[PDB]
């Protein structure tokens, strides 16, 4: 009893963990890739910047 | 609840381990003390809180940074049914572990019933001091049984003392300083004759 | 007396091999329990 009582404890807390895991990466990785979408949008301008000078 | 709370459990599967002879019986206490470990390892990581405010305001996909915390907070108030297990366990479990539960209490009462036994003699023998003290016929009610044994001596006429005896120490007490030491044979009767005689080629039986 | 494999009713214990291997045919019986809770917990909703 005392073994299944510590097993399901120490359990409930490891599914803790991994919940508030999920949700932080998932939330840091679309930040990840939020960054990524500005870089490419400000990157379209440099783009411009230069091909207006070739022309 | 993390600290102490796995010390009664060490000692008890080390006296089962310590218990163990045979290599066989060795093994399933390591299995079992594998399940043991198993259930009662320690999880301790440090929950990280999430404040939602802090990513909502910096930066984030609208609608996303509520939606996960909406999500989030659900799954966070479901929680295991402790209860239940603690029932199901108590109530029945592996009838075949019913196999030692009574095996190891009809084997218990065979050695209680030993343990009751010279638990008892000691008891009686509180009220019998200095054997010498007592007359004959008395001595031998508190022995019960010798007077009836010595009847049975008596009627098959096996009057030779110690011959029933595996080890007649009486006999070899009277020998310690006699000429041609012995003791009476196991079971001799003064009536039996197992004597022979033959007739050879040669004369007194040579 | 009926359900236990013995040449003699004069039980004697040098080994804890019988009751070792029923306690594990015992205790591991009852593993998969937080498991399956997990299943229900986390098959419910989906967080994405
Ligand atoms: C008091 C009133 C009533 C009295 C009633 C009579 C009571 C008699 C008490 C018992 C006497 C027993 C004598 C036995 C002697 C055996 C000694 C021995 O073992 O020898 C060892 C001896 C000595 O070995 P030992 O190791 O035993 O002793 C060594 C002795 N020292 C220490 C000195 C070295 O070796 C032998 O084997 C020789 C055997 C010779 C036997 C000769 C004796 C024969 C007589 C017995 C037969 C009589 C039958 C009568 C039947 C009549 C029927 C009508």
């Amino acid at each position: 009893a005392d073994s299944i009582n510590n097993f399901l404890a120490n359990e409930y807390l490891r599914l803790q963990s991994h919940i508030t895991s999920r949700a932080l990466n998932i939330l840091k990785q679309a930040q990840a890739y939020e960054t990524m979408n500005q870089a490419a949008l400000l990157q379209k301008l440099i783009d411009d910047a230069t091909s207006a000078i070739d022309n | 609840q993390a600290p102490g709370n796995q010390d009664k459990i060490l000692k008890w599967i080390s006296t089962l381990s310590n218990k163990a002879t045979t290599g066989e019986s060795r093994s399933y206490c390591t299995q079992l003390s594998s399940l043991v470990s198993f259930y009662n390892k320690q999880h301790v990581e440090q929950i990280p809180t999430i404040d939602f405010n802090e990513w909502k305001s910096v930066i984030s996909t609208q609608g996303l940074v509520d939606k996960v915390k909406e999500n989030y907070e659900s799954l966070i108030k479901e929680q295991y049914n402790t209860d239940a297990i603690s029932k199901q366990i108590s109530s029945a479990s592996s009838k075949a572990l019913d196999d030692i539960e009574n095996e190891l209490s009809f084997h218990a009462a065979i050695w209680l019933n030993a343990y009751a036994d010279y638990t008892m003699f000691l008891f009686e023998l509180e009220e019998y001091n200095d054997p010498n003290d007592y007359l004959m016929h008395e001595n031998f009610d508190f022995f019960r049984g010798l007077e009836t044994e010595l009847e049975e001596l008596t009627e098959t006429h096996n009057y030779i003392p110690g011959a029933k005896d595996d080890v007649n120490l009486r006999g070899y007490l009277a020998t310690q300083f006699a000429w041609g030491k012995k003791v009476i044979s196991f079971y001799r009767h003064p009536a039996d004759d197992f004597k022979c005689a033959k007739a050879t080629k040669n004369m007194l039986g040579r | 007396e009926n359900n236990i494999a013995s040449n003699t009713y004069i039980l004697i214990q040098q080994d804890v091999a019988n009751m070792a291997k029923a306690y594990v045919h015992d205790i591991c019986g009852y593993i998969d329990v937080a498991n399956k809770e997990n299943v229900r917990i986390l098959s419910k909703g989906d967080l994405i």
